[PDB]
């Protein structure tokens, strides 16, 4: 539920 | 002093010059700054939203990040993300004029260009003197970004599932940090440095507290809340 800063994970 | 804790420094070092930009050239990007209630928020809004990923890219490599579970890595970076801006800004921060100078007159930012509006004095003023005070420590390169990596790698922020493991890659940092300042951090300026370090991540709790308050109560409004980033929304919510 956090799609962005697992991305950039 | 040990080779894995000089490794551990390399690596900080690096990682800090990678996410942070001097030259400032990026922030012609973001949306122009007006200086008039909340003028400057689709500017800062924008200088926050970029700043996130900067801490981002710093904390991948902290030696030990990568080895712990996504959720815990998501949990360390929503609460910590304001505390290490805040940190981070102390290499912009000036004294001079109390003021985060960013290479340009249209990108210095003083009181009065965040204070203006709501209670946001009950943050900036506490802000400001934390930033005061962390430039009277004046703190080698190696210890500003050790502090940085020590305040991510938090066992005590609400929500860690595993706490041993972020426990031992933070003493691993703090080890290093403590043998830091013993080794090259000559006296006077070493005096209690450790222990005073320490005490501004328990100020930066504090102003994450407050910042938690002024977030939520501009982010109620809608037509505020517009002018946020994405990013923004998704990590400081
Ligand atoms: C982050 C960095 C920098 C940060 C610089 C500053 C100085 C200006 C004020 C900054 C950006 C702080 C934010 C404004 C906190 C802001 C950001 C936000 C939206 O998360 C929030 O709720 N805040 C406090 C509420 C104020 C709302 C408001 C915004 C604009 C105008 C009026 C009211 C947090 C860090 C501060 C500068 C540079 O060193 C780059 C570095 O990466």
């Amino acid at each position: 539920n956090h799609p962005m800063l697992m991305n950039l994970l | 002093l040990s080779e894995e804790q000089q490794h551990i420094i390399a690596i900080l070092l690096d990682a800090h010059h990678k996410t942070y930009d001097p030259t400032y050239a990026d922030f012609r990007d973001f949306r122009p700054p007006v200086r008039m209630p909340l003028s400057m928020l689709p500017h800062l809004a924008d200088l926050v939203s970029y700043s996130i990923q900067k801490v981002i890219g710093f904390a991948k490599m902290i030696p030990g990040f990568r080895d712990l579970t996504s959720d815990d890595q998501i949990v360390l970076l929503k609460s910590s993300a304001i505390e290490v801006i805040m940190l981070r800004s102390n290499q912009s921060f000036t004294m001079d004029d109390m003021s985060w100078d960013c290479g340009s007159q249209d990108y210095k930012y003083d009181v009065t260009d965040v204070s203006k509006a709501g209670h946001t004095l009950e943050l900036i003023e506490p802000l400001i003197k934390f930033q005061v005070g962390l430039k009277k420590l004046n703190l080698h390169e190696e210890e500003h970004v050790l502090l940085m990596a020590i305040c991510i790698v938090s066992p005590d922020r609400p929500g860690v599932q595993d706490a041993k493991l972020v426990e031992a890659i933070q003493d691993r940092l703090s080890n290093t940090l403590q043998t830091y300042i013993r080794c090259r951090h000559p006296p006077p300026g070493s005096h209690q440095l450790y222990a005073k370090m320490i005490q501004k991540l328990a100020d930066l709790r504090s102003l994450n507290e407050e910042h938690s308050k002024q977030y939520r109560s501009l982010s109620f409004q809608p037509e505020n809340s517009m002018k946020l980033t994405p990013l923004v929304l998704e990590v400081f919510g």
